[PDB]
């Protein structure tokens, strides 16, 4: 009698545990890779920077000084640590004269 | 890096004023540039 | 009965932890070397003129 | 049997960690901005005379 109903429940409980095992391992692999990616992006964020690496030049209708023409300056990645993306679709340059 | 002024911002010269420029790339910290501009002294003037 | 389903979950949880261990150590080795390189470049930047 | 009670505790522990994550990031953003403001006020204090 009991050598059958017990066996069925065992089969079901094994499958139930195997399903959790399947999900847990998959999701561990997923999340740990998200962590890897994040750690890389954190290091990129801490390393990447621009330094002002020349004087700032300003041009006007001198000597009359009624009108403003251009500004020029020079930049380079800070301390030579890593490269900087300067594409104008992604980068912004803001200008304010408060 | 070169900034050319259009007819809006060109209208009169920066004097006794603070000007700020910021460059913000898609990764990493932005570079913030600030100068108090005295009167310009030549065809080109060194402000910072 | 219970001496089997529990064992399967244990196997899975061990593998899950081992996967995090694998990633964490690798990424620690990576980032600490980036730090080493940065410290060297900082000293080069301060010294060279 | 065990493929359920363990799953519930996992759900709870994830939420618990997510709550700390939420607070830590928010408070880091807050404090670092207080630091930014302070650094500016320090430079203003040293310059203005």
């Amino acid at each position: 009698l009991a050598g059958l109903d017990t066996a069925i429940i065992l089969i079901a409980f094994i499958i139930t545990a195997a399903v959790l095992a399947y999900v847990a391992v998959n999701m561990g692999l997923f999340v740990t890779q998200k962590a890897k990616t994040t750690i890389n992006k954190g290091e990129e964020t801490a390393s990447t920077a621009l330094s002002l690496s020349g004087n700032v030049l300003y041009a006007v209708n001198y000597p009359t000084n009624t009108k403003s023409y251009w500004m020029y300056f020079t930049v380079s990645p800070s301390s030579g640590v890593s490269s900087v993306d300067l594409s104008p679709s992604t980068t912004a340059i803001s200008f304010t004269a408060a | 890096v070169m900034i050319l002024f259009g007819p809006g911002e060109a209208t009169n010269v920066f004097q006794y004023e603070t000007v700020t420029i910021q460059i913000t790339p898609n990764i990493g910290s932005p570079l913030t540039i600030s100068q108090y501009i005295y009167q310009p002294d030549g065809k080109v003037t060194v402000i910072g």
